[PDB]
RNA sequence: CUUGAGUCUCGUAGAGGGGGGUAGAAUUCCAGGUGUAGCGGUGAAAUGCGUAGAGAUCUGGAGGAAUACCGGUGGCGAAGG
RNA sequence: UAAACGAUGUCGACUUGGAGGUUGUGCCCUUGAGGCGUGGCUUCCGGAGCUAACGCGUUAAGUCGACCGCCUGGGGAGUACGGCCGCAAGGUUAAAACUCAAAUGAAUUGACGGGGGCCCGCACAAGCGGUGGAGCAUGUGGUUUAAUUCGAUGCAACGCGAAGAACCUUACCUGGUCUUGACAUCCACGGAAGUUUUCAGAGAUGAGAAUGUGCCUUCGGGAACCGUGAGACAGGUGCUGCAUGGCUGUCGUCAGCUCGUGUUGUGAAAUGUUGGGUUAAGUCCCGCAACGAGCGCAACCCUUAUCCUUUGUUGCCAGCGGUCCGGCCGGGAACUCAAAGGAGACUGCCAGUGAUAAACUGGAGGAAGGUGGGGAUGACGUCAAGUCAUCAUGGCCCUUACGACCAGGGCUACACACGUGCUACAAUGGCGCAUACAAAGAGAAGCGACCUCGCGAGAGCAAGCGGACCUCAUAAAGUGCGUCGUAGUCCGGAUUGGAGUCUGCAACUCGACUCCAUGAAGUCGGAAUCGCUAGUAAUCGUGGAUCAGAAUGCCACGGUGAAUACGU
């Protein structure tokens, strides 16, 4: 509320030396599994280079521009009455929700193993598909059309 | 001073020192004698109408220097002076000091 | 119940003890049981001693239990009999050739147990609960104890009303760790239920 | 006698009254044109109005009633006003 | 006729001030707008004064005077009757009977709102993880039963009491048995007893028999026990927290409680304790009629975040002898680790926002920046809260007994619902292979080293230790190796019966454990709902206590490790 907290300071990628990639493994952690994620997501990310066939240090974002969010519903029951009131995305969520848009359909897809199942969906965004993509298709509908109540 | 010496703690006693030094900063004038002063020489009326309101309720001679904004019904030896113009009040208090420093004759 | 006992939570300070000694696992338990046998049969049999505390120290197979008592002349017994006979009592009720010790209590107004003994001694005296209650309060104040809030247990009067007696006097900073409050209670088996008393003597600091 | 009360000279303000006209917006109604399936109504609804031409639009015409803005803790009157 | 109301009759005189408004006017350079004055009408503050009070306060509800109208408890009643008036509706004038002891007005402290604004908190928000889906373990509600004992069972129960239920346990039902017991003190009797055998009984007990027979014994016969009889008996988880103590939960680690003194008020009372920010706060400062004090928050405790004083045995092995290569012995205790004492973070400082203040912020220092991190500490109060089934505890009980001994069963039975947890539903997983991976603890009636087999259970052997010396006990997920590529699946484990291991006499009901077959539902769970703030969630395991034994419960320790928190 009235008080605020700063963003927790994060060391960079232990392998590529980039803090943005280090934050990425931190969201997929269920059951406390980064060492398994070492054989799951780190084994996934290592394969993401040659499958993409280019340097995944700064070309890593060539599939993320469409994913850029602009609005989400903020529940302001102002005066005791819930409203739509979609506030524009501030930087502490517009990038967090980008990672929240990744593995929603990548647990039990019925494939070899999610050691490389996630290594299927990533190039799909710069191959024009995958989970992160259609996330922005539904956001445009809830805003920009209800001006009488938005 | 004695408590910080050896009694219980060093740092907590130092905190109490640095705080209650503000308490002793308050009450700086009255601090010597047993109280109940003979008379009173307030330098205004409105700003401290409570002061006169207590000294007359107790019967102490208020030697005020009334402003002209003020309410001189309560005072004892009203002085139609001007309370602002710090030069003036310095002059008044200098005269009063000259009187009181040897009022013992 | 939200009123933890202040003495034990302050036992980490000069707060005294009543059974401090050493043992291995093969003989904690029996020695603890031996300590209760001497702990109970030295209180029921010693109602009039006005005992403040009995403290158990066990140096080596021959222990040095001391007893905190009010009147030095009354605890002697018939000139040393209780010194020997109760040592005879403990020589087998504890299983060691023990040695008894007796400690005086100077100004028994300063002991929360002994005062609570004093009021309890006069609670059954068939007196009214207010006048006698406040009368003792200043007695300690004239003799020190710079703060005590006085409590009497429930069941006051002939009615279902069983209330408390808060009655603070002075300074009893319970939540303040540096408080070393002197606390012990006392209760009286009344012809109607249970009537007790709780008193918190404040013995300065350190 | 002139200070109380009143007459005269002189101006100042005012939704102070009474009688006359007079303007425009606004509701309503009527006539005309265009063209059309809904109109209205409320917390959802029917009664209602309507396919004939309603609502909507502009063109006019009749009538009656009140005077937006200024407008105000403003003003006037013995009060009602 | 009107709430026709300023609920204030008209008229006159006197009595501090301020700010407006509207309308005249005099003087002044009106230069002008106006400045200096003077009139009238007018709205709002306010001490005197008045008022019960609110309030009025030069437009009085002030201080006086002249006249007029009205009042005399509430109801009945502005009603009946009569009159006058009115077309009529009805107005005005205007009682009484009877009934009650109040009806009122100002205001104070509670305050309930379908006043209001504010501000707080995984309250909501944003995510995570969940429960509810399945299947298993316990508990609650019901059914049955002999009992399936009792309590709690709105927030605050339902993996609770009850820290571990085969008999025992267990307070329940049945059956057998004794009735001064089976609990304990006091009597009579004699003598020790204890123990070893019987017989029956399920034991209870009953019939016993003996070995016996210790010591005081101014030698009873006691100290003792043995065994029986009368009594004061005890005794009973037998009734009352709605009699209690104590204890516990509840708002709630809530900041709110207050009190003295002082002041204000005729007083109920207020003040402080409110307001301006500020914060975890009744926090700080600013002012404030509050000034102090007390209970509260806070720290004073412990642990943890650095280094230092004092110290190295088993433990660390810096360095020296070799390595008895593991640091083994010496040996250093440099030093990991360890402990008897400390210091270090204290708004401390730069700078700023900010009233300068407080507060806050940017920055710096140092391991540690604004209670560093956690616990201990629950104010007044609060609820017939619950507890007489823990105990103690008034009153109510019966004492050959609603006392008891012993033996079966039952607390786990089912027809279902619910509470809680765990297990999954897999390939973030499984298999086996190689691999390094901790900490805290526990214990000579013990773990049990080691040694052999058991596919294992554990068993036969067994050191060691009184534990910086012995075991539990190796970590585990994990990574690389092939692996299936989602298979109701090598998932999962119910499940069943067989085979066996130990625990305890004896374990179907009601032991555990192992092996085998068992491969079910469930392939992520709707209505929904809850938990969640850094090492957090998420997890992974490890042990401990409780333990003859029988954890998904509970305590304790580590392993890995994110986002959400802008916001009232």
């Amino acid at each position: 509320r009235r008080r605020v907290i700063g963003q927790r300071k994060i060391l960079p990628d232990p392998k590529f030396g980039s803090e943005l990639l280090a934050k990425f493994v931190n969201i997929l952690m269920v059951d406390g599994k980064k060492s398994t994620a070492e054989s799951i997501v780190y084994s996934a990310l290592e394969t993401l280079a040659q499958r993409s066939g280019k340097s995944e240090l700064e070309a890593f974002e060539v599939a993320l521009e469409n994913v850029r969010p602009t609005v989400e519903v903020k529940s302001r029951r102002v005066g005791g009455s819930t409203y739509q009131v979609p506030v524009e995305v501030r930087p502490v969520r517009r990038n967090a929700l980008a990672m929240r848009w990744i593995v929603e359909a990548a647990r039990k897809r019925g494939d070899k193993s999610m050691a490389l199942r996630l290594a299927n969906e990533l190039s799909d965004a710069a191959e024009n598909k995958g989970t992160a993509v259609k996330k922005r298709e539904d956001v445009h509908r809830m805003a920009e059309a209800n001006k009488a109540f938005a | 001073q004695d408590g910080t010496f050896d009694k219980l703690t060093k740092k907590e006693a130092l905190m109490r020192t640095r705080e209650l030094e503000k308490l002793e900063n308050s009450l700086g004038g009255i601090k010597d004698m047993g109280g109940l002063p003979d008379a009173l020489f307030v330098i205004d009326a409105d700003h401290e109408h409570i002061a006169i309101k207590e000294a007359n309720n107790l019967g102490i001679p208020v030697f005020a220097i009334v402003d002209t904004n003020s309410d001189p019904d309560g005072v004892d030896f009203v002085i139609p002076g001007n309370d602002d113009a710090i030069r003036a009040v310095t002059l008044y208090l200098g005269a009063v000091a000259a009187t009181v420093r040897e009022g013992r004759s | 119940g939200q009123k933890v006992h202040p003495n034990g939570i302050r036992l980490g300070i000069v707060k005294p003890w009543n059974s401090t000694w050493f043992a291995n696992t093969k003989e904690f338990a029996d020695n603890l049981d031996s300590d209760f046998k001497v702990r109970q049969y030295l209180t029921k049999e010693l109602a009039k001693a006005s005992v403040s505390r009995i403290v158990i120290e066990r140096p080596a197979k021959s222990i040095r239990v001391t007893i905190h008592t009010a009147r030095p002349g009354i605890v002697i017994g018939k000139k040393g009999e209780d010194v020997e006979k109760l040592r005879k009592v403990v020589a087998d009720i504890a299983g060691v050739p023990a040695q008894i010790n007796i400690a005086e209590v100077r100004k028994p107004e300063l002991d929360a147990k002994l005062v609570a003994d004093s009021i309890t001694s006069q609670l059954e005296r068939r007196v009214m609960f207010r006048r006698a209650m406040k009368r003792a309060v200043q007695n300690a104040m004239r003799l020190g104890a710079k703060g005590i809030k006085v409590e009497v247990s429930g069941r006051l009067g002939g009615a279902e009303i069983a209330r408390t007696e808060w009655y603070r006097e002075g300074r009893v900073p319970l939540h303040t760790l540096r408080a070393d409050i002197d606390y012990n209670t006392s209760e009286a088996h009344t012809t109607y239920g249970v009537i007790g008393v709780k008193v918190w003597i404040f013995k300065g600091e350190i």
